[PDB]
């Protein structure tokens, strides 16, 4: 008797998400869904009976099949503010909801137009490090961490810019060795060929 | 209006006791304790329905107890904490299974369990200015905050312009990385972003300010390292415009 | 909260003949709630080992047990059945009559 | 003949001597076929007729997690109608619940039933078109909603039109041997003188199954009806029933009076005169 | 065979 989700799904804009629920051994008249943040706190979504099939809501889509043992659930238009781990959670009599563990989705953005560079920050006069940031690629790439012990390197991240539609993806790498440089720092990673280095 | 959880973060060393408290959502009779482990979902802990309980057999007694009494609010008390114990702790309501039967969440109790309370340090706050060379390529300017060298994984950042926090474009990291990843007892690291156009940052009397929060320890534990306690604090970290 | 009084038989399984084994079987139905004494009797003194049903109720939600062990009849001997409830002040006595 | 399939559950509460007692019992027809008691040792469905040990450990597992299930709900309402009905927890109070189906001769689906009860007296029951609930209280309303509001009934009656009368079916097919029997009954009458005047005419019926039987008392004919005492159907023990009705009589009329048995396992019914 | 369809009050 178990319930088995994914694991780790990840899509682009506007494709739409689905994620699969299955139990085995069980018999529940009502599924739920739930989407939790990182930072803790399930929140409701939708919830399913047996005897009917699809349910929607907003751009969710989520189906109950009895027979199958599972349970389908869908984010259209998939929004980059989507991305969360999603739970699914089974009611079995007489109230025992049980969950399944999560499926962990992160809708990467549409990068509109590329500009990949790695950036040189201005030291702060209050810390020892100095810092470079690899920014504007779109979702195709991908960052490693570092092979040096003394450096680390942060995986890639969004950017909301809601005033001007903007989104945009970010990589932050920092040491304090002085034989340490931006022009290869990211260069463990597959970097886009025409990636603007700066000059002093 | 909310389901109410407390405290945000508890530090305890083993074989130490904790209660976390929570209250439900109003007129709610079914109340649940569920632990969920650093990745896996939520298990049930116990499940009262009013005063009485419904489900405990999951409940491992040698150590966690929690009982209801009012049919209300319930508290879950761990004597002693065992270190498999260290995760998240989570309170919800609900009513009748049914058309109505969705489950309200609290935003979760953070538990940390340690060998001794010798490791956990506060954070250091830093601020870098965007880069020159950037503002002038793009038409914007992004700034980026470090939270270095800080035991445990107890930090809420945040970014404050101009006094009000903001939210539009910022990233920062979904999880920290260690500073010496093999080591054991080893201190975190994390990292944020600022991201504004150009014409903002370069207009000085703007104000950006990093703001992170640390969840440490309480008054009741005692700090007898000599090298200041390390409390439950706030590490900030700022910068003006610059034309 | 209801109360109802219970319904005792007191019969052999078999047809009784005289020296030939049978069994003595006390009926104990009608009554509510579940809580209940019965015990079998030889003469006066009380069988020991007296097995009984299992619990389950009529259509009225009235319960009813049957109590039985094995026994010979005799022609010198008199079986009776032993009943208390909570119904009852004193613990009701039937005895057991061959027809009937 | 007819059959059926029932479930009965009953669970006492127990005040200071710990968790409430839980008994629910099984029938076929009136054949008992599987039990539980929460305070007997193997905390496992048992079988009670042979023909029940033929399943595999998948069956008795199930029947276990499922009366667990029921036990851990009647467990919880005897602390809720306690509540519903503003009573202390110092009396002990009783639930008891009832479900099952019937069939045809033909054993397609008849009629099913499920009905609640506290403390004696009706408090909830499913309609007898098996789609809605009748609350026999103030209090059972509460239930009805909360019931109404996850579709129980759309449940139970799935259960009752379909897994119930299949697996009734499979029982049938199971036990042919014994669930499908017809023992008529072993019928004579005895002659008991009162006094000089009246005597009593007792006419039993010994060992038959199944026991839906009917004795009746005729004088010159036409039925007789005063005068007359009639006991309740009762078990033998060894998976047969006794039953008996008597009538009293004025000394020399004996012959007017004509008892009439009547069973499925008598292809016409039985006629006894005294002699 | 009973039900799995068992709920509270």
């Amino acid at each position: 008797k178990i319930e088995q989700n994914s694991e780790a799904l990840n899509i682009q804009e506007g494709k739409t998400a689905t994620l699969t629920c299955n139990y085995t051994n069980y018999s529940p008249a009502y599924l739920q869904w739930y989407r939790q943040d990182p930072g803790r706190g399930p929140v409701f979504l939708l919830l399913i009976r047996e005897n009917e099939k699809e349910k929607r809501k907003e751009r969710l889509k989520v189906t109950f099949d009895t027979t199958l043992k599972q349970s389908l659930f869908h984010i259209t238009a998939s929004q980059p503010a989507d991305s969360a781990t999603y739970l699914c959670a089974l009611d079995i009599y007489p109230h025992d909801m049980r969950f399944g563990a999560g499926t962990r989705l992160t809708v990467k953005p549409n990068i509109q137009n590329p500009d990949p560079a790695v950036y040189q920050l201005r030291d702060s006069k209050s810390s020892d490090k100095s810092v470079c940031l690899f920014t504007d690629f779109d979702s195709q790439t991908n960052v490693s961490q570092s092979k040096d012990s003394d450096v680390y390197i942060t995986d890639k991240c969004v950017l909301d810019m809601r005033s001007m539609d903007f989104k945009s993806n970010s990589a932050v790498a920092w040491s304090n060795k002085s034989d340490f440089a931006c022009a290869n720092a990211f260069n463990n990673s597959i970097i886009p060929e025409d990636t603007f280095f700066p000059s002093p | 209006a909310g389901v109410a959880q407390s405290p945000r973060y508890k530090i305890i060393e083993k074989r130490q006791s904790v209660a976390f408290w929570c209250n439900p959502i109003s007129g709610h009779a079914t109340l649940y304790w569920y632990q969920q482990i650093l990745g896996q979902g939520p298990k049930l802990l116990i499940q009262f329905q009013n005063n009485g309980v419904v489900d405990d057999s999951q409940l491992p007694k040698d150590r966690f107890s929690a009982e209801r009494l009012k049919g209300v609010d319930s508290t879950l008390k761990i004597q002693p904490a065992k270190l498999e114990d260290s995760a998240v702790y989570l309170c919800a309501s609900s009513l009748d299974p049914g058309d109505t039967g969705e489950l309200f969440f609290g935003e979760g109790s953070r538990l940390t369990v340690l060998e001794d309370l010798k490791n956990v340090f506060p954070p250091e706050v830093a601020v870098f200015e965007p880069s020159e060379a950037e503002i002038s390529h793009t038409q914007k300017a992004t700034l980026v905050c470090l939270a270095t060298g800080f035991y445990p994984d107890h930090v809420e950042l945040s970014w404050w312009v101009n006094g009000k926090e903001v939210h539009s474009g910022v990233c920062t990291d979904p999880q920290p990385l260690k500073e010496q990843p093999a080591l054991n007892d080893s201190r975190y690291a994390l990292s944020s972003r600022l991201r504004v156009s150009a014409t903002f940052w370069q207009n000085p009397r703007n104000h950006f300010r990093c703001q992170v929060q640390f969840y440490g320890l309480s008054e009741n534990d005692e700090w007898t390292q000599d090298r200041a306690k390390p409390v439950t604090q706030i590490v900030s970290a700022e910068a003006w415009g610059r034309a | 909260m209801i109360q109802r009084t219970p319904k005792i038989q007191v019969y052999s399984r078999h047809p009784a003949e005289n020296g030939k084994s049978n069994f003595l079987n006390c009926y104990v139905s009608g009554f509510h709630p579940s809580d209940i004494e019965v015990d079998l009797l030889k003469n006066g003194e009380r069988i020991e080992k007296v097995e009984h049903s299992d619990l389950s109720f009529s259509k009225d939600w009235s319960f009813y047990l049957l109590y039985y062990t094995e026994f010979t009849p005799t022609e010198k001997d008199e079986y009776a059945c032993r009943v208390n409830h909570v119904t009852l002040s004193q613990p009701k006595i039937v005895k057991w009559d061959r027809d009937m | 003949g007819s059959h059926s399939m029932r479930y009965f559950f009953t669970s006492v509460s127990r005040p200071g001597r710990g968790e409430p007692r839980f008994i629910a019992v099984g029938y076929v027809d009136d054949t008992q076929f599987v039990r539980f008691d929460s305070d007997a040792a193997s905390q496992r469905m048992e079988p009670r007729a042979p023909w029940i040990e033929q399943e595999g450990p998948e069956y008795w597992d199930g029947e276990t997690r499922k009366v667990k299930a029921h036990s851990q709900t009647h467990r919880v309402d005897l602390g809720t109608l306690r509540g519903y009905y503003n009573q202390s927890e110092a009396g002990s109070h009783t639930v008891q619940r009832m479900y099952g189906c019937d069939v045809g001769s033909d054993w397609r689906f008849l009629r099913g039933y499920h009905q609640y009860a506290y403390d004696g007296k009706d408090y909830i029951a499913l309609k007898e078109d098996l789609r809605s609930w009748t609350a026999a209280d103030m209090a059972a309303q509460t239930t009805k909603h909360k019931w109404e509001a996850a579709h129980v009934a759309e449940q139970l009656r799935a259960y009752l039109e379909g897994t119930c009368v299949e697996w009734l079916r499979r029982y049938l097919e199971n036990g042919k041997e014994t669930l499908q029997r017809t023992d008529a009954p072993k019928t004579h009458m005895t002659h008991h003188a009162v006094s000089d005047h009246e005597a009593t005419l007792r006419c039993w019926a010994l060992s038959f199954y199944p026991a839906e039987i009917t004795l009746t008392w005729q004088r010159d004919g036409e039925d007789q009806t005063q005068d007359t005492e009639l006991v309740e159907t009762r078990p033998a023990g060894d998976g047969t029933f006794q039953k008996w009705a008597a009538v009293v009589v004025p000394s020399g009329q004996e012959q007017r009076y004509t008892c009439h048995v009547q069973h499925e396992g008598l292809p016409k019914p039985l006629t006894l005169r005294w002699e | 065979h009973m039900t799995e369809v068992v709920r509270h009050c």
